């Protein structure tokens, strides 16, 4: 239900309503953390 | 402000232009001058050449 | 300063104790005089203009007599220990601007409505160690506080390396990144400053403050990046400036209330207290009661001061004499 509709490329984390792209890793705010993806 | 989306309808960063190279002829550009912070805090600008 | 009075107060400096009114030659010499019945007690002071005698104390009418040391009057300078709270992050978070905000409450005005804020900004980087952060932060605070060049910074700033956790390291707007070499820095200390004192018109005041932090973004929430915890003080403004205003005020009950008003057309009053020395004190409170239908009381204090020299030798002798003479048993601080 928590639907994200933005992605942000940056070296510092963006707002939690977006995904976090940084040089080979993407991260989304899950369980009060930025959960990487494998 | 990931919550919002800045509509070009309202900001008009890209607006229409009469021309002869085209009929849908555009023009871009915008500038931020103010910032309205909570509790009535309003910061305008006055650019002085002395500076 | 303008102290409060219970119908009067009076001060007599005691630089020396002579045991006889014939032995009073130089100023500040004092001797406690009491009869053999211990019905009355008074003090003979060698004024710079001669000799004077304190009002006579009916020893049946003594309310309280306590000798207080000098340490009891040395204002301790409130310190602080600013550090990164390991709860949030034990290291600087790159990209976040670690703003610190000093909040001054009693600024020129008397009230706490008269606030004043001095800031400090540090944007972090990759590999920036804690020590490096404390370093740049101290520097930003100094260059923003000490950069008045008039009188004194509103606070003094120090770093401390884990090697010598007791030795402070001053940081002023003249200090440089190169000046600060050690890398085991743990904290930023922010002590408050002894403001200027002027006999009669600028009393011993201070400016209290609290370091208010500003919020950064860790994993997903705004958060205060540090904690400002008080540590035990290590510097005390000495008494000298405090006794001196006492005399300047308590010598208008004996002498002139005009001090410089008609400036050239005024009296020179010779104040016997050195404002750069430490002085113990000895207050005695007593009253006078009439004969008949005049049982109202007139309470009145007599203060005596004596330079502290490590041990309180000057005041303990003065106390011992007043006890053998008056029959009291004032306790030797």
């Amino acid at each position: 239900m928590k639907t994200l509709r933005t992605l942000k490329i940056s070296p510092n984390a963006p707002d939690i309503n977006s995904v976090w792209l940084y040089k080979g890793t993407m991260k989304y705010f899950n369980n009060g953390e930025w959960e990487t993806i494998g | 402000w990931t919550t919002f989306v800045l509509d070009n309808n309202s900001t008009r960063v890209v607006e229409k232009v009469q021309s002869r190279l085209h009929s849908n002829a555009l023009s871009a550009g915008f500038q931020f001058v103010e910032y309205k912070a909570p509790n009535g805090v309003r910061v305008r600008l006055d650019v002085d050449p002395f500076y | 300063m303008v102290i409060s009075i219970n119908q009067v107060r009076q001060l007599y400096v005691a630089k020396a104790l002579k045991a006889n009114t014939a032995a009073l030659t130089t100023a500040g010499d004092i001797v406690p005089k009491a009869d053999t019945a211990k019905t009355t007690l008074y003090f003979q002071s060698m004024s710079p203009a001669g000799i004077v005698a304190s009002d006579k104390i009916n020893l049946k009418h003594v309310l309280y007599a306590k000798a207080t040391p000098s340490e009891a009057l040395a204002h301790k300078l409130v310190r602080y220990s600013v550090t990164l709270d390991a709860d949030v992050s034990a290291t600087p978070v790159a990209g976040q601007n670690y703003i610190l905000r000093l909040a001054f409450r009693q600024y020129i005005g008397l009230s706490e409505e008269d606030q004043y804020f001095k800031y400090g900004e540090v944007i972090a980087r990759s590999g920036m160690t804690a020590s490096d952060f404390y370093k740049k932060m101290a520097i930003s605070l100094a260059k923003n506080l000490e950069n008045k060049t008039e009188s004194t910074p509103l606070v003094n700033i120090y770093l401390i390396s884990a090697a010598a956790a007791s030795t402070d390291v001053p940081v002023t707007s003249a200090t440089k990144e190169s000046d600060l070499t050690a890398t085991d820095y743990n904290q930023i200390i922010i002590e408050e400053t002894e403001q200027p004192w002027v006999l009669g018109m600028m009393p011993q005041a201070f400016i209290p403050f609290t370091p208010q932090f500003l919020t950064i973004t860790v994993d997903g929430e705004d958060r205060l990046w540090g904690v400002a915890t008080v540590v035990t003080p290590t510097k005390t403004v000495p008494d000298g400036h405090l006794i001196a205003d006492l005399e300047y005020f308590c010598m208008g009950a004996r002498g002139d209330i005009y001090r410089g008003m008609g400036y050239p057309n005024i009296i020179k009053t010779t104040y016997l207290v050195d404002p750069g020395a430490v002085y113990d004190v000895l207050d005695i409170h007593y009253f006078y009661t009439g004969s008949n239908e005049s049982v109202q009381k007139s309470e009145k204090t007599i203060t005596l001061v004596a330079v502290d020299d490590g041990s309180h030798t000057a005041m303990n002798a003065l106390i011992g004499a007043i006890n053998t003479a008056s029959g009291l048993t004032i306790a030797t601080l």
